[PDB]
């Protein structure tokens, strides 16, 4: 409604007059389409003369009329008497490649062995992959479909999508019909353009909403859905319709999932309930902690890449959480107490709407790109004073 | 939406540590949306200008395994 419009555009203004004083770095890009994913590339380019280094993001657009692309834009990071420090954004962020691409961009992944390969999660169940080295960077114009009437005939696809790290080309997917793929591109034949399944995962009752391998290892992964589980699955095991462990994570659906990159044991899992829950594999009928203050969904959590007890999360609302774990705790006056609990850390109020992705930047500790339904994509760093005290 | 960009400047940084008890970052990170006393902190920087280490993840796991819900 109006009102909640003109409410939002006002606690933006504040927001926007406040940056400063809450961060080091805000960049920010209105995109032609809404990106649902965004994902840093690993590779960091560092021009010879330069107070800058430029970075890369995997996106994807959303649009129903139009010809969908995946995209990667390039980001230029600033290395490292007067207050504030406003200026220009042009040039700092542009679009390197467009590919076109049939349905909207769900999810997009790169492989990690080979960074140029880009998995994407379609609504329907079928998996794209593209090399970006193998198309033109921009493409013709795209012949539409222009179906009047589309009648949907499946339930929904959850957007899970991970490559494994530790086995080149396995690839894990949430399916259309309460289970999980897992397919395998390495030695696919020069012909074959088309991969069926090596393997089909059948164990929650309801749209499986997120899977990821474990980091460490090769054999595990784990998935979330709608029916409330988390279950930890093992590729050895011969039976594909039963999980090694299943655990009632939360009171809602289970929307998303990640592991601590610095433990094999310690992961997160978000939900529609509205926390993070932190999980431990050696003992999974214990939840160690529970993350409240979100006011609405969580679809998103990641860890940082730089530190081991940080995490963020995102939702429904158009705020984005950052945790420090080893504030879990600590005294608080009570007025800070009203604000959260002390592991509340940081809470990011760029956003107009919902957020719909987010990728900490695996290269410079503290820089996030986050996306949101608005078609806005801001990279940004909190303010040093906030992380390191 | 009007676009943009900042890269906060040096004394914008010391301004920050410096008015600690006027800026309160740690109730500004979780209040987004409440105006910040700039005004008050640019005085009080521009008056006193004339002049942290992480719990183990392991450490913090300790806790919570000896403090359960």
């Amino acid at each position: 409604d109006a009102v909640e419009e003109r409410v939002i555009n006002e606690e933006y203004k504040i927001w926007k007059k406040n940056t400063p004083f809450l961060y080091d770095l805000v960049m920010t890009h209105a995109l032609e389409w809404p990106s649902l994913t965004a994902q840093w590339l690993p590779d960091v380019t560092r021009p010879e003369g330069k107070d800058f280094s430029i970075h890369r993001l995997v996106l994807g657009t959303h649009t129903s009329d139009e010809q969908n692309h995946l995209v990667i834009a390039s980001v230029q990071l600033p290395n490292d008497g007067e207050f504030g420090g406003f200026g220009s954004v042009s040039g700092k962020i542009e679009i390197e490649i467009k590919i076109n691409h049939e349905g909207e961009v769900n999810r997009a992944r790169y492989m990690p062995q080979n960074p140029c390969i880009i998995a994407t999660k379609t609504p329907s169940s079928d998996v794209l992959v593209f090399d970006y080295t193998k198309h033109p960077s921009k493409p013709d114009p795209s012949g539409e479909c222009n179906p009047d009437l589309r009648l949907r005939g499946h339930q929904k696809e959850g957007y899970g999508l991970s490559w494994n790290p530790n086995l080149s080309g396995h690839l894990l997917s949430a399916s259309d019909d309460h289970t999980i793929c897992l397919w395998d591109i390495s030695a696919v034949p020069k012909e074959g353009k088309v991969v069926d399944a090596k393997t089909i995962f059948t164990g929650h009752t309801a749209v499986v909403e997120d899977v990821s391998w474990h980091l460490l290892h090769e054999s595990l992964f784990g998935s979330v859905a709608d029916d409330q589980k988390l279950m930890i699955w093992d590729t050895r095991s011969n039976n594909t319709s039963k999980p090694s462990h299943s655990v009632d994570a939360h009171t809602a659906e289970v929307n998303c999932l990640s592991f601590n990159p610095y433990s094999e044991f310690i992961l997160a899992t978000g939900s529609a309930d509205k926390t993070v829950a932190l999980w431990d594999l050696r003992n999974l009928k214990l939840k160690l902690h529970s993350f409240e203050s979100h006011k609405d969904e969580i679809f998103q959590v990641q860890w940082s890449p730089h530190n081991e007890t940080i995490l963020a999360s995102s939702g429904t609302d158009r705020r984005l959480n950052v945790w420090d774990l080893s504030k879990i705790g600590e005294e608080q006056s009570p007025e800070d107490a009203e604000d959260g609990p002390p592991e509340l850390l940081f809470i990011h109020g760029g956003h107009t709407a919902k957020i719909s992705d987010f990728s900490w930047n695996p290269n410079e500790p503290w820089v996030i790109c986050s996306v949101s339904e608005d078609n806005i994509m801001q990279v940004w760093q909190m303010a040093e004073n906030i992380y390191n005290d | 939406r009007q676009a943009f960009y900042l890269h906060t400047t040096k004394l914008t940084r010391i301004a920050r540590r410096l008015c600690r008890e006027i800026l309160r970052p740690w109730h500004a990170a979780r209040h987004p949306y409440l105006p910040i006393n700039s005004a008050a902190i640019k005085a009080e920087c521009t008056a006193r200008l004339p002049e942290a280490v992480r719990k183990p993840l392991e450490a913090v796991l300790r806790y919570l395994e000896t403090h359960p819900r």
